[PDB]
């Protein structure tokens, strides 16, 4: 956690930051698809 | 920043351009054209029926 | 202080313009994680930090 | 834990040792970010 302040993150055992723009935005990014849960 | 390209004149052809300029990660810019008119004047010189 | 070997530096971004115009990224290994002292022995180049 | 007495720990299941001075800094100085935590 404690990404960079453009990413953030989307896991709890994983270290995998991604770009906010990429959350809810049709299509997943991470393991755990988080990114597109509670649009 | 200035940029100059030529994009040809058909429409509904996906242009891209690209810019690289120093300090910065490149650009690309997409933009076609989706219609196009092309008016000369008109002299009437008379009518007739 | 902790001990550095092996030190490469590679530029990233280089623009001779009034400002702090130009990136350095420096590449090394250490024993342990600490505060290293910064400094260039030319006047050609002015580090910021 | 149990680091050098000139630094801390920032982990529990993972050991990381930073300098005191690396403790609530403005930053985070490690992967989870307890250094900013409860200043
Ligand atoms: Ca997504
Ligand atoms: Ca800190």
């Amino acid at each position: 956690r404690t990404c960079r302040i453009h990413e953030i993150s989307c896991g709890a055992h994983s270290t995998q930051c991604i770009p906010v723009s990429w959350r809810c935005d049709g299509e997943n990014d991470c393991d755990s698809g988080e990114d597109e849960e509670n649009c | 920043y200035e940029h100059s390209t030529v994009m040809p004149n058909v429409v509904g052809f996906p242009y891209k351009a690209h810019i690289e300029r120093p300090g910065y990660s490149p650009l690309t810019l997409q933009m076609q054209v989706v219609e196009t008119s092309l008016e000369p004047t008109l002299n009437l010189e008379y009518i007739t029926c | 202080a902790p001990t550095i070997i092996d030190l490469t530096c590679t530029v990233a971004t280089c623009t001779h313009s009034s400002d702090f115009g130009g990136v350095l990224t420096l590449t090394y290994k250490t024993d342990k994680n600490g505060d290293c002292s910064v400094h260039s022995h030319s006047n050609v180049a002015t580090l910021q930090e």
